[PDB]
C-alpha cells in the first residue's frame, strides 16, 4: 500500500548519545588501510 | 564567557578524568579513521567523546587528550575554545538552546524565550538551582522553515509556541523523553496548507536512462 | 523556451524530500538510487566530467562556479600523495536547511553522489563535514553508510568496478566559519577553524596537504543523476548559466514556510505566492525580501514583483543569489532591527584572524545598535557606508563581504528610515 | 636559467619562481609597510596591510604570500592600495589604547612610525574600546595584552624556533586573546626575543620597563663575550 501521509523518519527517536560514535566503531572494521605520510607526527 | 582559566579547587589539573575501556575502543576508533603521520585530527572528535563523559570539560580532559594524541595541551586549549559547543563550565543536564537569528526571530522567538525565563525562574546563561536547566540564546540551527525552534540536549524541538514549549518543560522534569520533532501538524518542512510538490508516486528505476550508458 | 516554472514532479531530482517514504536503502534502490552506477564507474572519469560539464551544472553552495571546471582542475595525475573529496555540510547560513532534509531524508542519494564525484577526479576517500549540531542526520547519514557498506556498494570493489572508495563522516563543534571550504579543511584536520589563503588552492594543496575538492551537499547528491539521464536534460530547465533544479527554503512572515525545488529560473513573487501560501497579510504588505540568506543584500517591494531567481537576474538587481533562502518581511518588521541582529550573528560567528573583518564586523554591530536605538546623526551613516568600503575584498575569507553587503543594502534601499528613526530620537529626548 | 619578469612601477626586474610580491618590490627597492610578516618566520597574512594592487585586475593582493608570475605590474604607490592601507590601519587602531605616553614602545614603534606614514590623520571611531586583562609569562617579559594586535608573531616564534609551543590563541572574533590559556611561565633560551619580535608595547623588557626613551639612547656596536657563539 503506498502510503503518503506518514512520516517514515521514525528511527532517530531511539538514538542515544553514543550511537554515532558505535556506528562509527562498528563500520571501522570495514574500512581500508589508511596511506602514510613516513612519519608518526609532523613534530618527529 | 572567560576565556582565560583560574585554577580552582572544583576545575583544577588533578581533577579525576579517565575514559572508560569501551570509550577507549571508540577513540582507537577515531584514531584509525584518519591517515597516518595526521592523529591530530583526532582532537575534534575524541574531545567531544570527552564531553560525553561527563557534560562539561574540566581542564583534566583537555591535558588527557593531549596526552593520548602526542600533541601540546595548547592545541587542544585552542580547539576547546574556539568552539562554542564545548562546555569549560559544568551546564544543567538539559541544556535549552534557543534560536534567535532573523529568521527566527520574524516567527517570535523571543516569546519562547520569555515563557521559558518565566517559568524556569532563571535568565539567559544562568542554571537552575536543582541543576536540571541551562538556558542560554545560540545563532541559527539550521531548521529555520520551522522557526522558532529550540535544540534540547541532541534534539530538535521546533514550530513551537509558548503552550509547546510549557508542555516540553513539564515533560522534561517528569522523567519523560519528548518526541524530537514540530509540534504544529506538519512534520518535516511540507506546508501546512497541503502538500504541493512531490503528490506524485516514484518513477522507479530505469527512468529516463540515457542510452550508451 | 523564456517561461520557467511550474515544475513537473517527474523531472525532479530530489524525491522523497518530505520523508514521506523510506530513507533507508531498500526504499531508495525502488525511486532510482544506486541504479546502474557500475556502469558510470567504468565509463569513467573523463565522461563523468564531460557529462557534469554538459549541465552547466554551477556550485549551489552559494558563490556559483561552474561544477565541471571546479572539478576539472583536480583532474591531473599523482604526485605521490592521495586524493580527497570533501563534502561541506555545514549550512551555517541563516534561512538554509535545504542540505539538512537531503541528509536526514535522502542519504544514499548523498552516498552515490559522492562515489560518482570521487571517480570523476580519482579522489581515494570521501569526507563528509556535518555539523555539530546535526546529531541525528549523522547519525541517519552512518546508518546509510553502513547499508551500503554491507551492500558492497562502496568500500572494497565498490559497486563491482574495481574501484576503492571510503566515506567518513565527521562531526563539527558548532561553528559557522567552518563553513567556509579552507577552514572546513583547517577543522579536519584538528585545528582552528581559520581559513587558509588561496594560493594555493585546495585543488594543490587541500587536507593533509594533499589534493582535495570541496563540494556542496546540493551540487553532490545531483551528480548521479546528471550523469544517468544525461547533461542536456539538466541543461533543458533555466536560461542559459542557469540551468538545473533548486531547493528555495522559503521562511519568515510567509503563511506557509517550506523546503520546495523548482525551476532554476523561477519569478520570486509566483513562487511565494505559490508554494509559500502568500505574504502574511497578502502581496501589498511586504516590506522585503532577502534572497539567499544573510549573506545577500535586501530588496525591497518594486523590484521583487518583475524578478527573476537565478544568478544572473540578482547580480542584475545588485544583490546575489546565495544560498537561494527566502527570508521575508512585511511591513510589521523593524528592518534596521533585523539588519543589527544579522550583524551581530555575523560578529558572534567571526574567526578573527585578519584584521578588518576582526575590528570592522564589531564597528559595524556597535554602530547599528546606535541605530536601532537612535543615537547617531545622519553625517555616520555614509561613514558607515565607508566602513563597508574598507571590509570589502580586503579580508582572507568572504564573510567580511558577507557582512558589509547587508549593511549596504539596507543604507541604499532605507535611509529615509533611519534619518527619519535619527530625527525622531534627536526631537524627543533633545 | 629560471628567471623571469616582473614590473614594480613600471620598472622591470628578475625574479626567481616562488618569489613573493614583497620580495619583489625589496629587489627593485620599495618597502611595503607589514606587520605580522617577517622574513625569518612563516607567512600568516593575517594583518592585511601589505595589500598591494596587481594592474588590470579588480582585487588588492596580500604582497606578503602572493606568488608572483610574468607580465605583473605592480602598483606599489596607487590611489587604491593607499586606501586600503588607511582602512586597514584605522581598524587596527580603532581599538588601540591611548597609552602611548606610558609605553616603552613610544620613539621605536612600528604603528605609530606607519601611521605617521602611511595612514590617515584623524579617527572617525565614536565607540567604546575593549579591555584585554593582562597575563603573567615570567620576570623577563611585561605582558600588556590590551596594546596587543593579535598578530601572531609570539606563536610562531614559540613553534618554529623557540620550539616551546605554549603560546596560541584563544578565544573567537574580537575577544580573541593571545596568551598561554594557563599560568604558565614561558621560560627557554630565547624567551626574552618576542620583545624583538613584537611590533606594538604589548611584550615589553620587565628590567628595561620605566627607564629610558629610544631617541636619547647612543648605540654602540660590540660582540657578546657571555658564551663561546659570538
Ligand atoms: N551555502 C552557505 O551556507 C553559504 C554560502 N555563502 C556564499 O558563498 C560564497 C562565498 O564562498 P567562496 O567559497 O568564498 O566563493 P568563491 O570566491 O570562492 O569560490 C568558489 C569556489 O571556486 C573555487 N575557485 C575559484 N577560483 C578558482 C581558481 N582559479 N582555481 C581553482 N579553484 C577556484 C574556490 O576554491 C571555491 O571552492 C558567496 O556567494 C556567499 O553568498 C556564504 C555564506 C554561507
Ligand atoms: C563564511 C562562509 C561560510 C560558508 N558556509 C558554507 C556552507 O555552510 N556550506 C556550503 O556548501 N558552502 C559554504 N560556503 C561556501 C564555500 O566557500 C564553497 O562555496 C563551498 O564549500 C563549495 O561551493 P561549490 O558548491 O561551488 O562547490 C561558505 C563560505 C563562506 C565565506
Ligand atoms: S574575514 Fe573574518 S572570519 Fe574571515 S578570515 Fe578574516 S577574521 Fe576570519
Ligand atoms: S604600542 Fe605603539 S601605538 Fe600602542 S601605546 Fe605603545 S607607542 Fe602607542
Ligand atoms: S603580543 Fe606582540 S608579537 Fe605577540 S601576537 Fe601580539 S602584537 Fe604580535
Ligand atoms: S534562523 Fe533559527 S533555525 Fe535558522
Ligand atoms: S604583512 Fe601581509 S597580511 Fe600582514
Ligand atoms: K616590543
Amino acid at each position: 500500500p503506498f502510503d503518503n501521509t506518514t512520516y517514515k523518519n521514525l528511527q532517530h527517536h531511539d538514538y542515544s548519545t553514543y550511537t554515532f560514535l558505535d556506528l562509527n566503531l562498528d563500520l571501522s572494521k570495514f574500512r581500508m588501510p589508511q596511506p602514510s605520510s613516513g612519519r608518526e607526527s609532523p613534530r618527529h | 564567557a572567560l576565556f582565560v582559566h583560574r585554577d580552582t579547587p572544583k576545575n583544577n589539573p588533578e581533577t579525576p578524568f579517565d575514559f572508560t575501556p569501551e570509550n577507549y575502543k571508540r577513540i582507537e576508533a577515531i584514531v584509525k579513521n584518519y591517515p597516518e603521520g595526521h592523529k591530530a585530527a583526532a582532537v575534534l572528535p575524541v574531545l567531544d567523546l570527552a564531553q560525553r563523559q561527563n557534560g562539561w570539560l574540566p581542564i583534566s580532559a583537555m591535558n588527557k587528550v593531549a596526552e593520548i594524541l602526542q600533541v601540546p595541551p595548547m592545541r587542544v586549549y585552542e580547539v576547546a575554545t574556539f568552539y562554542t559547543m564545548y562546555n569549560r563550565k559544568p551546564v544543567g543536564k538539559y541544556h535549552i538552546q534557543v534560536c534567535t537569528t532573523t529568521p527566527c526571530m520574524l516567527r517570535n522567538s523571543d516569546s519562547i524565550l520569555e515563557a521559558i525565563q518565566k517559568k524556569l525562574g532563571i535568565k539567559v546563561g544562568e542554571t537552575t538551582p536543582d541543576k536540571l536547566f541551562t538556558l542560554i540564546e545560540v545563532e541559527c540551527l539550521g531548521a529555520c522553515v520551522n522557526a522558532p525552534m529550540v535544540q534540547i540536549n541532541d534534539n530538535y524541538y521546533e514550530d513551537l509556541t509558548p503552550k509547546d514549549i510549557e508542555e516540553i518543560i513539564d515533560e522534561l522534569k517528569a522523567g519523560k523523553i519528548p518526541k524530537p520533532g514540530p509540534r504544529s501538524g506538519r512534520f518535516s518542512c511540507e506546508p501546512a496548507g497541503g502538500l504541493t510538490s512531490l503528490t506524485e508516486p516514484p518513477k522507479g528505476p530505469g527512468f529516463g536512462v540515457q542510452a550508451g550508458l | 523556451k523564456t517561461s520557467f516554472g511550474s515544475l513537473k514532479d517527474e523531472d525532479r531530482i530530489f524525491t522523497n524530500l518530505y520523508g514521506r517514504h523510506d530513507w533507508r536503502l531498500k526504499g531508495a534502490q525502488s525511486r532510482g538510487d544506486w541504479y546502474k552506477t557500475k556502469e558510470i564507474l567504468l565509463k569513467g572519469p573523463d565522461w563523468i566530467l564531460g557529462e557534469v560539464k554538459t549541465s552547466g551544472l554551477r556550485g549551489r553552495g552559494g558563490a556559483g562556479f561552474p561544477t565541471g571546471l571546479k572539478w576539472s582542475f583536480m583532474n591531473k595525475p599523482s604526485d605521490g600523495r592521495p586524493k580527497y573529496l570533501v563534502v561541506n555540510a555545514d549550512e551555517g547560513e541563516p534561512g538554509t536547511c535545504k542540505d539538512r532534509e537531503i541528509i536526514r531524508h535522502d542519504p544514499h542519494k548523498l552516498v552515490e553522489g559522492c562515489l560518482v564525484g570521487g571517480r570523476a577526479m580519482g579522489a581515494r576517500a570521501a569526507y563528509i563535514y556535518i555539523r555539530g549540531e546535526f546529531y541525528n542526520e549523522a547519525s541517519n547519514l552512518q546508518v546509510a553508510i553502513r547499508e551500503a557498506y554491507e551492500a558492497g556498494l562502496i568500500g572494497k570493489n565498490a559497486c563491482g568496478s574495481g574501484y576503492d572508495f571510503d566515506v567518513f563522516v565527521v562531526r563539527g563543534a558548532g561553528a559557522y566559519i567552518c563553513g567556509e571550504e579552507t577552514a572546513l579543511i583547517e577543522s579536519i584536520e584538528g585545528k582552528q577553524g581559520k581559513p587558509r589563503l588561496k594560493p594555493p588552492f585546495p585543488a594543490d594543496v587541500g587536507v593533509f596537504g594533499c589534493p582535495t575538492t570541496v563540494a556542496n551537499v546540493e551540487t553532490v547528491a545531483v551528480s548521479p543523476t546528471i550523469c544517468r539521464r544525461g547533461g542536456a536534460w539538466f541543461a533543458s530547465f533555466g536560461r542559459e548559466r542557469n540551468s538545473g533544479t533548486k531547493l528555495f527554503n522559503i521562511s519568515g512572515h510567509v503563511n506557509n514556510p517550506c523546503t520546495v525545488e523548482e525551476e532554476m529560473s523561477v519569478p520570486l513573487k509566483e513562487l511565494i505566492e505559490k508554494h509559500a501560501g502568500g505574504v502574511t497579510g497578502g502581496w501589498d504588505n511586504l516590506l522585503a525580501v532577502i534572497p539567499g540568506g544573510s549573506s545577500t543584500p535586501l530588496i525591497p517591494k518594486s523590484v521583487c514583483e518583475t524578478v527573476l531567481m537565478d544568478f544572473d537576474a540578482l547580480i542584475q538587481a545588485q544583490t546575489g543569489l546565495g544560498t537561494a533562502a527566502v527570508i521575508v518581511m512585511d511591513r510589521s518588521t523593524d528592518i534596521v532591527k533585523a539588519i543589527a541582529r544579522l550583524i551581530e550573528f555575523y560578529k558572534h560567528e567571526s574567526c578573527g584572524q585578519c584584521t578588518p573583518c576582526r575590528e570592522g564586523v564589531d564597528w559595524m554591530n556597535k554602530v547599528m545598535a546606535r541605530f536601532v536605538r537612535g543615537d547617531a546623526r545622519p553625517a555616520e551613516i555614509d561613514s558607515l557606508w565607508e566602513i563597508s568600503k574598507q571590509i570589502e575584498g580586503h579580508t582572507i575569507c568572504a564573510l567580511g563581504d558577507g557582512a558589509a553587503w547587508p549593511v549596504q543594502g539596507l543604507i541604499r534601499h532605507f535611509r529615509p528610515e533611519l534619518e527619519e528613526r535619527m530625527q525622531r530620537f534627536a526631537q524627543q529626548h533633545q | 636559467s629560471n628567471l623571469i619578469e616582473v614590473f614594480v612601477d613600471g620598472q622591470s626586474v628578475m625574479v626567481e619562481p616562488g618569489t613573493t610580491v614583497l620580495q619583489a618590490c625589496e629587489k627593485v627597492g620599495m618597502q611595503i609597510p607589514r606587520f605580522c610578516y617577517h622574513e625569518r618566520l612563516s607567512v600568516a597574512g593575517n594583518c592585511r596591510m601589505c595589500l598591494v594592487e596587481i594592474e588590470k585586475a579588480p582585487k588588492v593582493v596580500a604582497a606578503c604570500a602572493m606568488p608572483v608570475m610574468k607580465g605583473w605590474n605592480i602598483l606599489t604607490n596607487s590611489e587604491k592600495t593607499k586606501k586600503a592601507r588607511e582602512g586597514v590601519m584605522e581598524f587596527l587602531l580603532a581599538n588601540h589604547p591611548l597609552d602611548c605616553p606610558i609605553c616603552d614602545q613610544g620613539g621605536e614603534c612600528d604603528l605609530q612610525d606607519q601611521s605617521m606614514m602611511f595612514g590617515s590623520d584623524r579617527s572617525r571611531f565614536l565607540e567604546g574600546k575593549r579591555a584585554v586583562e593582562d597575563k603573567n609569562i615570567g620576570p623577563l617579559v611585561k605582558t600588556i595584552m590590551t596594546r596587543c594586535i593579535q598578530c601572531t608573531r609570539c606563536i610562531r616564534f614559540a613553534s618554529e624556533i623557540a620550539g616551546v609551543d605554549d603560546l596560541g590563541t584563544t578565544g573567537r572574533g574580537n575577544d580573541m586573546q593571545v596568551g598561554t590559556y594557563i599560568e604558565k611561565m614561558f621560560m627557554s633560551e630565547l624567551s626574552g626575543n618576542i620583545i624583538d619580535i613584537c611590533p606594538v608595547g604589548a611584550l615589553t623588557s620587565k628590567p628595561y620597563a620605566f627607564t629610558a626613551r629610544p631617541w636619547e639612547t647612543r648605540k654602540t656596536e660590540s660582540i657578546d663575550v657571555m658564551d663561546a657563539v659570538g
